[PDB]
């Protein structure tokens, strides 16, 4: 059966090398946004924090 | 001789060209419109998710 | 090869352990785990599935 077994073996190799990769452990980023705004100045007061 | 004149005999060659029409080829590229605002959103999102 | 395909086709969430700590092992999006991030005003709730 080396004929049909080689057909089965090739088809699985082609799939495996496209479907799979060796693991790694990236830190998965969360997109949450904090922001600051400027403020209009006055001649006596002070602006807010950040 | 013939003295006849017109804005055409006094004119300039029309500087015309052929534009792509999709005839007489095997295939036609998909017309994929992509405005720069959509390119910015892709490139920003890719750089955030990396 | 069955376990490579089963990792992609079986839509259930698995459990695993390392160093006295337990975690979910995931297939593609299946209504479990961290929802997909926002993109171009597509926004995804936790029940999102592929």
């Amino acid at each position: 059966f080396a004929e049909s077994i080689a057909i089965y073996n090739e088809a699985m190799d082609n799939l495996i090398q496209l479907l799979t990769y060796p693991v790694t452990v990236p830190v998965e980023p969360v997109v949450q946004i904090g922001e600051t705004t400027f403020e209009e100045a006055t001649e006596l007061g002070v602006p807010r924090g950040a | 001789a013939n003295r006849t004149v017109s804005p055409s005999t006094q004119g300039v060659r029309p500087a015309m060209r052929q534009m792509y029409n999709g005839r007489n080829v095997a295939t036609r590229p998909i017309p994929l419109i992509v405005d720069t605002s959509e390119i910015r959103a892709i490139m920003a999102a890719a750089a955030d998710a990396r | 090869f069955r376990k490579v395909m089963e990792a992609l086709f079986d839509n259930r969430t698995r459990r695993a352990n390392i160093r006295n700590q337990a975690y979910n092992v995931y297939p593609l999006y299946n209504g479990d785990g961290v929802p997909p991030p926002r993109f171009k005003n597509n926004v995804f709730d936790e029940t999102h599935s592929h």
